[PDB]
RNA sequence: AGUAGAAACAAGGCC
RNA sequence: GGCCUGCU
């Protein structure tokens, strides 16, 4: 017998056991080099759907640029990014009529959102392309170079603290004659003209897309600089506003609320539909979403969305569109060359493509080199005509929701009705008709509607069979949502973090995959035992019983020979496993508190200690030594950024100061706008004096107190 | 009438005037008698305040 | 040689 | 040979 897993769909229906097909178990591909080499095609490829649209030449970047919008309709099946206007905005109104007062009240609690957010809001986001260095920089750090750089320039109305003053700054930015910037290399000042910083602001950051499930060929994933990222922000915050006020459109929220709504749209269209009506599920996808989403059709959203608002609103909400309708592509890292014959390696910066023989590259690359040569400019080749990833998600998605609304059989005006739900690169169409020749009529239609809006409908990867059995985004339904537990299968081992965080979100892993993934009695008691070995195997804290030799070993037998009550230990220390599948929504160190040893729970719990970090997936947690941070890679020491742990440190020290002076900086962000050693010389002069009038401070430290303010007074002043 | 605002009063109220004004918002370029009433203000307040 | 797959590793920077 | 790095 040849054994054959495969075979086992004879039987099992294939939603049912589809968790086979899922091979989430081994190292998922990632890239082995430069990203530069999917850029190109990237570029390419989006200038090659548009190729018909109207060229021109923006007159401030000084680069090429392409205007695929109102362009001529596409003749063949192949994805066309000529979306019209006129269409767009009939989906938009028609999607207002349906949904009325939509966009009032969008707008409404956008416009409270931007009044109200602050500079510190654009710390909490993943790498971007600091300007200033030419680097990924995280974000705080790429703000505070940002800010910064305006300071030193003149630029200064950010330190009102609002988000929308630091906009006004990033804007009257563009404007001045000649920024410069002070980067190290003694430093060197280093003058942009204004083409250069603006060519340098609208540059977007390239670099590859690693750990991608379910596809042979890497893809390009792109990051924004520091100026686009508060445009960015309010439109994706209206954008989300928006889409929660939408019931077909399922990206701003969870997975079960998607599976609610998906469940509530099948049973509203099949069970409605009278015996004669037919229905069929459309499981598709749309191919090239992103190259296809013109940043024009989201300015003409956006004017559409915010009519009748304030003119300021208006201005800043379209300001992001306009910057995304210019961007230049950075490249990426460049290629890379050797030698077989003189045996030697050499790197090409990405830079000098522009400039270099076609002679090195292959017969691949240099093709797509000699085509991508006319819209470089300074090593970044325009990129107009397209998006580079997301970024708009929401906003697409009520693009899509627009189509699917532009169905009702209010404006089908004919027997045949579809609707569904959308989420961004993914959509369940549902038809209904008296005949099949209706349904044919009415895929056709969504296909060209979908199409003259400028989303393509992918016809590789998309079915339409009777409704019921259908798939959305990895969420198979068969008469009823089956839950698959191969995705989930990579969080189950330890998360890194720590030992006591990495106990708790194990835990906690289990008992969500327990309720949500329908996880059985039996398999989550393995996958406990499991997750036990494995936290064992990785933090070196064995049971201590065993005779185990590690560089740890030796102090945890002799904690358990010292402990009294040995099933108390935590696992950590070697203590035994007390969960089971009825403690797994208990924290381990809140479980094992009546076995406690009064001196190891004293000793373990102390505030004392030097490694509790005082707090930084929702993991409950307990404070306790355990709670330790890991160390950094410090690999920066060998390279010319040197300075910059000095500054870490400098700052480290100064807020850590502050801390002490106000003891709320810590939970709640301080807001205000005096200088620092102004506000803690008020406070400590308030805090003096009230202590005085009433308290513990005499008249001699009131005297002392107040001398040494005023000479640090004194020491500001100079 | 920048010139009114910072010479007839004391360079330090001026100054923080002028922090409060960045502090609501306000550009002083456009609003210049908000800017000379919060100086105004001010100096009220501290003749009030000051000789006590 | 070998891993690996549309580009890389098979050590790198400085004195 | 010595220093420094193992996501910069």
């Amino acid at each position: 017998m040849d054994v054959n897993p495969t075979l086992l769909f004879l039987k099992v229906p294939a939603q049912n056991a589809i968790s086979t097909t899922f091979p989430y178990t081994g190292d998922p591909p990632y890239s082995h080099g430069t990203g530069t080499g999917y850029t190109m095609d990237t570029v390419n490829r989006t200038h090659q759907y548009s190729e018909k649209g109207r060229w021109t030449t923006n007159t401030e970047t000084g680069a090429p640029q392409l205007n695929p919008i109102d362009g001529p309709l596409p003749e063949d099946n192949e994805p066309s990014g000529y979306a019209q206007t006129d269409c767009v905005l009939e989906a938009m109104a028609f999607l207002e009529e349906s949904h009325p007062g939509i966009f009032e009240n969008s707008c409404l609690e956008t416009m409270e959102v931007v009044q109200q957010t602050r500079v510190d809001k654009l710390t909490q986001g993943r790498q971007t392309y600091d300007w200033t260095l030419n680097r990924n920089q995280p974000a705080a750090t790429a703000l505070a170079n940002t800010i910064e750089v305006f300071r030193s320039n003149g630029l200064t109305a950010n330190e009102s603290g609002r988000l929308i003053d630091f906009l006004k700054d990033v804007m009257e930015s563009m404007d001045k004659e000649e920024m410069e910037i002070t980067t190290h290399f003694g430093k060197k000042k280093q003058r942009l003209n204004k083409r250069s910083y603006l060519i340098r602001a609208l540059t977007l950051n390239t670099m590859t897309k690693d750990a991608e499930r379910g596809k042979l060929k890497r893809r390009a994933i792109a990051t924004p600089g520091m100026q686009i990222r508060g445009f960015v922000y309010f439109v994706e915050t209206l954008a989300r506003s928006i889409c929660e006020k939408l019931e077909q459109s399922g990206l701003p929220v969870g997975g079960n609320e998607k599976k609610a709504k998906l469940a509530n749209v099948v049973r509203k269209m099949m069970t409605n539909s009278q015996d004669t009506e037919l229905s069929f599920t459309i499981t598709g996808d749309n191919t090239k979403w992103n190259e296809n989403q013109n940043p024009r059709m989201f300015l003409a959203m956006i004017t559409y969305i915010t009519r009748n608002q304030p003119e300021w609103f208006r201005n800043v909400l379209s300001i992001a569109p306009i910057m995304f309708s210019n961007k230049m592509a950075r490249l990426g890292k460049g290629y890379m060359f050797e030698s077989k014959s003189m045996k030697l390696r050499t790197q090409i910066p990405a830079e000098m493509l522009a400039s270099i023989d076609l002679k090195y590259f292959n017969d691949s690359t240099r093709k797509k080199i000699e085509k991508i040569r006319p819209l470089l400019i300074d090593g970044t080749a325009s990129l107009s005509p397209g998006m580079m990833m997301g970024m708009f998600n929401m906003l697409s998605t009520v693009l899509g929701v627009s189509i699917l609304n532009l169905g009702q059989k209010r404006y089908t005006k004919t027997t045949y009705w579809w609707d569904g739900l959308q989420s961004s690169d993914d959509f369940a169409l549902i038809v209904n008709a008296p005949n099949h020749e209706g349904i044919q009529a009415g895929v056709d239609r969504f296909y060209r509607t979908c199409k003259l809006l400028g989303i393509n409908m992918s016809k590789k990867k998309s079915y339409i069979n009777r409704t019921g059995t259908f798939e959305f985004t990895s969420f198979f339904y068969r008469y009823g949502f089956v839950a698959n537990f191969s995705m989930e299968l990579p969080s189950f081992g330890v998360s890194g973090i720590n030992e006591s965080a990495d106990m708790s979100i194990g835990v906690t892993v289990i008992k969500n995959n327990m309720i949500n993934n329908d996880l059985g009695p039996a398999t989550a008691q393995m996958a406990l035992q499991l997750f036990i070995k494995d936290y064992r195997y990785t933090y070196r804290c064995h049971r201590g019983d065993t005779q185990i030799q590690t560089r740890r070993s030796f102090e945890i037998k002799k904690l358990w020979e010292q402990t009294r009550s040995k099933a108390g230990l935590l696992v950590s220390d070697g203590g035994p496993n007390l969960y089971n599948i009825r403690n797994l929504h208990i924290p381990e160190v809140c479980l094992k508190w009546e076995l406690m040893d009064e001196d190891y729970q004293g000793r373990l719990c102390n505030p004392l200690n030097p490694f509790v970090s005082h707090k930084e997936m929702e993991y409950d947690a307990v404070a306790t030594t355990h709670s330790w941070i890991p160390k950094r890679n410090r690999s920066i020491l060998n390279t010319s950024q040197r300075g910059i742990l000095e500054d870490e440190q400098m700052y480290q020290k100064c807020c850590n100061l502050f801390e002490k002076f106000f003891p709320s900086s810590s939970y709640r962000r301080p807001v205000g706008i005096s200088s620092m050693v102004e506000a803690m010389v008020s406070r400590a002069r308030i805090d003096a004096r009230i202590d005085f009038e009433s308290g513990r401070i005499k008249k001699e430290e009131f005297a002392e107190i107040m001398k040494i303010c005023s000479t640090i007074e004194e020491l500001r002043r100079q | 009438m920048e010139d009114f605002v910072r010479q007839c009063f004391n360079p330090m109220i001026v100054e923080l005037a002028e922090k409060a004004m960045k502090e609501y918002g306000e550009d002083l370029k456009i609003e210049t008698n908000k800017f000379a009433a919060i100086c105004t203000h001010l100096e009220v307040c501290f003749m009030y305040s000051d000789f006590h």
